[PDB]
């Protein structure tokens, strides 16, 4: 009854920031062991907890949520941050307690003559709240006049194309990350370490 | 801090096809990374002058061109002219955090087939402020001449003198000929107690020199 | 259009803390990539420092053992270098350098642009302001003599710039007394000489000094 971790680390697809994708871990037991001593990712950054004692405590709902963003924006996935990313398609709550592992995917998510099927959103009337998901496609006003439903003068289409090439530098390479999101509630905690 | 390995200089005529190499590791080049090329002439800042180790940058002429495959790259210049001589470096990128932006070691490109020419010599005795600030200089004025490689001695009266020299090395002009320059620091007593001060300059086996006076 | 201008360069103490500025134009400042790189007098270039469009993030060679920070001002659409704990061997001209655009194949890769650089001098020597005099002499030799002058370097005009043909700047001379001597000369017509004045310019900005000297024939 292991959990179900490799699935969302080895995926063979990983999903737009904007959209991120997010997979539920319950009723198994997970060896954390297996994660913080590969040296397979760049960032391994816990807060509220550290991972060595990981394999000794029990939640009770886990999230693995799994995207793909520029590596200068990796930065960007911490509690207490702002950006583009962070205000606008990813957003960690202040008392986040939980983990954010990414690694370079240069390998498998960049082709020659850019990589365009990963976007991000660009504007947005309101920063997203923590755990928000907008996948709306709708013009954004940028003020005065209205859109009608084109795009021009102060009217842009929200989201934007990454456009990852093998030939950029690490900061516009694309990275894959995962963030484990741990939460304790008066529910059966249904997953721990062995 | 690894850097991409190149010939010291490179020459030829002004009608030949040459080539430089550039040699990187599997770290920068062999890693999927393009190679750069930039051009410095003597006194100016590097110029991009190749990117994406193929395409050329806008103004550059069509005679360069270049090339990578593997861990090496290669730059390739076909009708030399005088206006090429001037360093080449190559530049990759590296993956790690640490090395990042990796240059080439540089080359000298010259060209070869410009006559030899004799150095045009000027002579200045010391200024009338310089000796009423107490203090006298000889500055000796060298220009125009190829190979850039002369000898500089000075004369007080007919006797040589070896104390107070200070002569600058050769280097390159726009015209793509020679210049350098030497300087006699001395006291006005040494300057007035004799009659002609003698600049003199060896260059391929032949001197010329030129003379002031006090007077 | 794109313009790079670079500021600051000059003496520093071994150990010392310096800040060089790089002012930027003609193209959208917070789109790029910036990078300072260094080339020692007659040495090869060696990239030294990188910061990303956003400016939140830094990138140096383990070489600099994190002696040396980056950063930029979009209020300005400047970027600034700060080095400390200067030493001898950091002395060399400093560029300021653009990257590519996102948009290409080669974003964070190379430096596309470049300016005209700045020289930072690490001694324990002083500044020194120079001494400007004149050599006086069909065409005739006319120049003047820039010399006793700490650290480098100087630039030499003839006529605020009006006059271009036929001058020559030789590079300086180090003395025993570890101050530098250059010398700059022209050759003009020799009746010119009885119509037309002849003054030659000298700035030294690690001292701050400009001097205008009038050169004349005498006797
Ligand atoms: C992914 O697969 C490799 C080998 O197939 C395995 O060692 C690794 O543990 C897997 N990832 C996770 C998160 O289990």
């Amino acid at each position: 009854n292991l959990c179900p971790f490799g699935e969302v680390f080895n995926a063979t697809r990983f999903a737009s920031v904007y959209a991120w994708n997010r997979k539920r871990i319950s009723n198994c037991v997970a060896d954390y062991s297996v994660l913080y001593n590969s040296a397979s990712f760049s960032t391994f950054k816990c807060y509220g907890v550290s991972p060595t004692k990981l394999n000794d405590l029990c939640f009770t709902n886990v999230y693995a949520d799994s995207f793909v963003i520029r590596g200068d924006e990796v930065r960007q996935i911490a509690p207490g941050q702002t950006g583009k990313i962070a205000d606008y398609n990813y957003k960690l709550p202040d008392d986040f307690t939980g983990c954010v592992i990414a690694w370079n995917s240069n390998n498998l998510d960049s082709k020659v003559g850019g990589n365009y099927n990963y976007l991000y959103r660009l504007f947005r009337k309101s920063n997203l709240k923590p755990f928000e998901r907008d996948i709306s496609t709708e013009i954004y006003q940028a003020g005065s006049t209205p859109c009608n439903g084109v795009e021009g003068f102060n009217c842009y289409f929200p989201l934007q194309s990454y456009g990852f090439q093998p030939t950029n530098g690490v900061g516009y390479q694309p990275y894959r990350v995962v963030v484990l999101s741990f939460e304790l509630l008066h529910a059966p905690a249904t997953v721990c370490g062995p | 801090q690894p850097v991409l390995t190149q010939p010291p200089s490179v020459s030829g005529a002004p009608g030949q096809r040459i080539t430089i190499s550039c040699t990187g590791s599997s770290s920068n080049i062999g890693a999927g990374y393009d190679v750069h090329w930039y051009q410095q002439l003597p006194g100016t800042a590097p110029k991009l002058l190749i990117y994406g180790s193929s395409s050329r940058n806008s103004g550059v002429p069509d005679r360069f061109s270049g090339s990578k495959s593997g861990t090496s790259a290669s730059l390739a210049i076909t009708g030399l002219q005088a206006e090429d001589e001037a360093d080449y470096y190559c530049q990759s990128y590296d993956s790690s955090l640490s090395v990042l932006y990796t240059f080439g070691t540089g080359t000298k490109v010259t060209v070869l087939g410009q006559p030899k020419a004799a150095p045009s010599v000027t002579l200045f005795p010391p200024s009338s402020e310089e000796l009423q600030a107490n203090k006298a200089t000889l500055v000796c004025l060298i220009s125009d001449f190829y190979p850039g490689a002369v000898t500089v001695a000075w004369k007080a009266d007919s006797s040589p003198v070896k104390a107070g020299v200070e002569t600058t090395t050769p280097s390159k002009q726009s015209n793509n000929k020679y210049a350098a320059s030497s300087y006699l620091s001395l006291t006005p007593e040494q300057w007035k107690s004799h009659r002609s001060y003698s600049c003199q300059v060896t260059h391929e086996g032949s001197t010329v020199e030129k003379t002031v006076a006090p007077t | 259009e794109v313009q790079l201008v670079e500021s600051g360069g000059g003496l520093v103490k071994p150990g010392g803390s310096l800040r060089l500025s790089c002012a930027a134009s003609g193209f959208t400042f917070s789109s790029y990539y910036m990078n300072w790189v260094r080339q020692a007098p007659g040495k090869g270039l060696e990239w030294v420092s990188s910061i990303s469009e956003d400016g939140y993030s830094t990138y140096y060679p383990d070489s600099l053992k994190g002696r040396f920070t980056i950063s930029r001002d979009s209020a300005k659409n400047s970027l600034y270098l700060q080095m400390n704990s200067l030493r001898a061997d950091d002395t060399a001209v400093y560029y300021c350098a653009r990257d590519f655009s996102g948009h290409t194949a080669w974003a964070g890769t190379g430096f596309e642009y470049w300016g005209q650089g700045t020289l930072v001098t690490v001694s324990s020597a002083s500044t020194k302001g120079p001494s400007v005099f004149p050599l006086a002499p069909g065409t005739a030799a006319l120049g003047c003599l820039v010399k006793d002058y700490f650290p480098e370097p100087v630039t030499v005009s003839w006529n605020s710039g009006a006059l271009t043909s036929g001058v020559h700047t030789f590079p300086a001379v180090l003395q025993s007394s570890g101050l530098y001597s250059l010398s700059s000369v022209v050759t003009v017509p020799s009746s010119s000489l009885g119509t037309q004045t002849y003054i030659c310019n000298v700035n030294h900005k690690p001292s701050n000094t400009k001097v205008d000297k009038r050169v004349e024939p005498k006797s």
